[PDB]
């Protein structure tokens, strides 16, 4: 079983999008009128699954085989990779890692999505990872094309990649989206800016990383993901 | 003062969180191991029970869209971390709304009783995390029982709920759904009988 | 009996805090939603009691001897003066000043205090003085300790003393805080953060205040308060 | 433009406000001489009423943590400015609410009729300023007497109303209390039935 | 027995106070007026004690419970913290740290201390704590008041609490203070002034650490410490 | 050219030294373990002698307030690093100034001789850090031995010391007390007959 | 932190001090009416005494061109501000050092008891400040009586400084001078037998 003997440093929910963001038309009616109850960290908040043992296929990180219908899937080849830490900097090794996202074209493979751009039938736009030992992790994909949205009426989503990270415990999971280096979809749209600090967008940008990149094959982005950052307990109940 | 590394700010999951999270739901194809709504083999310890709800927004309509997580004790009162599809019991699961009902479902068994960082029992609870196009950031919330109502007067983290009627939210109605126990646990995002939201 | 012979400055209500402030929780079910209805100033506005003749205890403003079980109260000594002034920079003199504080662990003495630092069994927390002829007051009390309370996971009032002044009538009568130079909790805290202006925010901070220090014994520290211009009415029904 | 000093700003009063500002509540020893909520000696001129109330937050709930400023001219309709608890009547006093009931109370007379700065006579009223955790600054209201509808329906300062059904939220209902005249006044701070509060 | 077997970085003594700095009275007649003499590292100077095995009681770091007289101390519950480093910036490991310091009130519990705030009957004022493998420390405690000093004629300590650290040889021990972030009369002391330069002064005040703090219980502060940096002897008797 | 993080700077121990560091001295109830004054038990091996001094500042006044730790070989002239209050011999002590007298005792053995980094035998020696209100920063001195002549005459350190007046400044004076063998360092701060103060 | 208009910074008096401040020992014509070192007439009440004394620099030798302002309670210890030469006595005066001897001399009553502000007798002494070329802010010091050592031995000023060889310095010795009690207080600026002098 999972014990109490860690700590999560306290969320900064002014980093983080608010609730009530108007600009972002569905959150009006799907965000809470009351305050946040704050409840103190027990065993139910500061653990969490160890996906460790989850099994994994062999292509269930790699885009570009995983929804193979006799081909490759149109689009740039992309290496989407990075590292999980904590606030304290500290690796966070063997964490579920998964990722979402529209084809080449903007279209999601999802019934409710009926934008005119086509389905690719050798793209599926689902991964999942492990982080290694040092907290590493990557995928290998196509980059997502832009997305109209009935949000404002001529509004785009920037490319963009969704993330759901486990860490440790129910209190540093998150979700989030990957926006890409220089997009300039990304300060005109109200989901980013559901962020109102422009440095908390920032840390949501992927950098292009030709370092990583595959010569004649594939670039490479750069995305680090920090979870709320974990500490011993000290002097509790004395 | 002392300043860490910022967190990754949280964005809403959207419409779509069924392509990398629910993958059924969606319309595509699984691979061949799920985190979903099975908590519990039919061979697990404890009371097997049947948990459904649906989720309503701020003009009480229903969201369709909505994905959730949950993380419960055993039996037992212990959380089991190592998860496994090979596992009689699973401490963690993951369900979503039918774009059709609205309604979600989980199969699990009845949570035995922890006690908080100070040692004082909790009622038995399901953590529940809610993901939905619009919801920015995940809402924090627990799953209590009806059946329970002697424990949930003491516990320690309703009790953190200043108003009454505002822990109401909170407690699942038994009933019986095939000759299974089975609670209904309705969420409501915003307005009217609002859920307790928690920050932690 | 008192007359209508004064007008008083109309408030900046975008200077003073908002009724609602979502970050300080419980302003989020006490805040009205309709607008204020402004009325026009008259007798029942502009006039309010006069506590001259009040009858004030000789330690009323001594909070290291109004609480006397046989001791001097554990904690900083200091004294708390300064001068209240309205807005053209005009003497309120024989004004009624009250406050009140936690001891130096950041425990009030209150029956729905249940924080854990113990209470001081010579320290109350309250003191009460009359402005002089000048506008001049002050007290004598041990600074206040931070205290935790429960809005956010983690939050900490900074060390505060409560200030209640009375002025010249019911349009000026205000309830405030004193924060302490330097303090880093008071950027961080939601009630100061409350006041959308950061200039607004340094009137309440009191300043060290070395020249009015008795040597060997206490510090002390200086807050001014500045409450509505007071003027004449001119050209009124004509 | 001309700018002044700028105004100190408010803050709440907090929830240990009874400590300051009323020591009996608190769970405190009292001092001497102590401003409270007996306005009026058995023997001042005038009729004398009890005045009651309670208040409510947003969720309809009991704001039980809640201090009141009150004041108000004499049954000849004068303000009596020389705070001094020797004397027969005082125009200004304080109350608050019990931690239990949430009801707050004042002994005082009915006022007399005061005129505006127009020469207008205004219906009967007390003046009230309301203090509370997270109320960052005072509210300002206006009692009114259910008994004084032909004033009522006169005065300049209820006729700033907007909307009459608002004025309806600044009258007090008659009563009796033990055989002792007694007026409702209750405050709902926010939604249904929101009382008008003023600006000036 | 221990060896002689690595050098420490020379200390710059116009970065530490110099001996005679006459605004701290005291240090005219206590400092030398000729040149220290300058001797090479020998095993004399580059080994000192290690205490691994010194008997530690179980509340020897906790100032809130190593004086119990029957109930808790009156003051700011504080957790002060830190790693011990040296220059290369590599942790020092099982080290002693050593603290001291008046109550909350800024009185020492010492006969020689006459200051007319009171002894507090459950703060004693001393701790120790040996670092751990990986450099950290850390103590409960009372956040001390400022003390009044017979100096100039209206002096006062900053609140401050006394460290001894022993580091691995006679060579790196340092006695130092510990300030506190904002605290304003940090600037006016004639012994942190005693330090020429500002930046180190800097070096000396601690940080509230939020990160670190017990919610509904006590705040925290982070001091780390550098110690001289030890190296390798290279090239020596060749 | 390279900066190193820099070093913590030093203060003043301060008048209260004592209490965290001198537990006896300042008035104080002691812990079980103490490290103090007796560097070897009665039963180590070596010389036992009795070291006591006084410190004077720079007007000839004692300087009673003062802290001084000790680092010196064992008889064998090995440094013992372990320290353990069990052991027959530590080459750790501190000690301090008496308020009346001004006077520090240290209960100790002759240490054995040691080599420089280059081989040369020093004198035997105990290191001296020397700790008081007033000192910003820790005075390094040496206490060497008078009945050591010929080892004093050749230590590579003493001639590091340039004027051979200021040598005798480190050399303790051997007598008696109570019929054991002791030796008096005196240290003079400032002026006439100022000690040697060392960096390194 | 508050702060307030910066105290205008002193300078010397300079050498030619007694230009303006001591007319005559300049050379200089005197104006009718002179403050100076005779601060009783022959009819004052109290001990009539002369006091004497040089001022010597750090090496030994004498200012010669030293200016002395001293304050003194009358022989009831009452301080006496209303400055008149028609006064028997008058509480304050100055002196200087003739260029040639380089003595002072004044004329007074012994001063009676004052208490510090806790109450706490001072024994008699008379408050000097000491003016001249070189010194940048004059020097304070206080002259006390060798005939009165019991009151000297309980005095808070005295007590507050911390080595009792200091405070000799500040004790005038008795003598006789032509059938008078005198007192010789000479002033040690810098050196062997510096004298006291004091912030305040
Ligand atoms: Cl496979
Ligand atoms: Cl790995
Ligand atoms: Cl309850
Ligand atoms: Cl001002
Ligand atoms: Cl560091
Ligand atoms: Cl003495
Ligand atoms: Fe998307
Ligand atoms: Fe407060
Ligand atoms: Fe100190
Ligand atoms: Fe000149």
């Amino acid at each position: 079983p999972a014990q109490d003997n860690s700590r999560f440093v306290i969320r900064d929910r002014n980093w983080h999008p608010k609730a009530l963001t108007p600009d972002y038309k569905t959150s009006i009616a799907r965000s809470p009128r009351q305050a946040l109850v704050s409840i103190p960290q027990s065993i139910s908040e500061t653990t969490g699954p160890n996906f460790s043992h989850l099994g994994f296929g062999a292509h269930d990180h790699d885009l570009l085989l995983n929804f193979n219908n006799g081909g490759l899937p149109i689009g740039e080849r992309i290496i989407v990779a990075g590292r999980v830490v904590d606030q304290y900097g500290k690796p966070v090794p063997n964490t579920l890692v998964e990722m979402w996202q529209a084809n080449a074209g903007g279209r999601y493979r999802h019934k409710n999505d009926r934008y005119l751009a086509p389905l690719d039938p050798n793209f599926g736009g689902v991964g999942r990872c492990l982080t290694d030992s040092d907290g590493y992790y990557s995928f290998r994909t196509i980059k997502p094309g832009p997305h109209p949205w009935r949000n404002g009426p001529n509004d785009w989503r920037p490319a963009h990649i969704h993330f759901g990270i486990s860490g440790p415990s129910i209190a540093t999971k998150l979700i989030t989206q990957l926006y890409f280096e220089g997009d300039p979809l990304i300060p005109m749209c109200p989901i980013v800016k559901s962020i109102a600090n422009p440095e908390a967008v920032q840390q949501l940008i992927a950098k292009l990383d030709m370092n990583n990149a595959n010569p004649m094959d594939c670039l490479a982005y750069r995305f680090d993901i920090v979870l709320r950052g974990q500490r011993k307990t000290h002097f509790e109940n004395c | 003062p002392i300043e860490l590394l910022p967190e990754t700010p949280s964005q809403t999951a959207g419409p779509y969180v069924h392509i990398g999270l629910a993958l059924e739901a969606a319309g595509n194809p699984t691979r061949d191991q799920e985190i979903w709504n099975r908590l519990a083999k039919p061979d697990a310890p404890g009371e097997h029970i049947l948990l459904l709800g649906q989720v309503y927004d701020g003009n009480g309509h229903l969201v369709r869209d909505s994905f959730l997580e949950v993380w419960q004790a055993d039996a037992n009162g212990e959380y089991q971390d190592a998860y496994n599809l090979e596992n009689a019991f699973n401490s963690f699961g993951r369900t979503a709304t039918t774009f059709d009902a609205g309604e979600w479902t989980l199969h699990t068994v009845k949570p035995g009783v922890v006690n908080n960082a100070a040692g004082v029992p909790m009622a038995p609870h399901i953590n529940i995390s809610l993901f939905a196009r619009g919801i920015n950031i995940h809402l924090h919330t627990r799953l209590y029982f009806d059946d329970e109502a002697q424990a949930n007067a003491k516990c320690p983290v309703l009790n953190l709920i200043e108003q009454p009627q505002r822990r109401e939210t909170l407690i699942a109605k038994r009933c019986e759904v095939d000759g299974k126990t089975a609670y209904r646990f309705d969420i409501r995002i915003q307005g009217e009988g609002e859920t307790v939201f928690f920050d932690f």
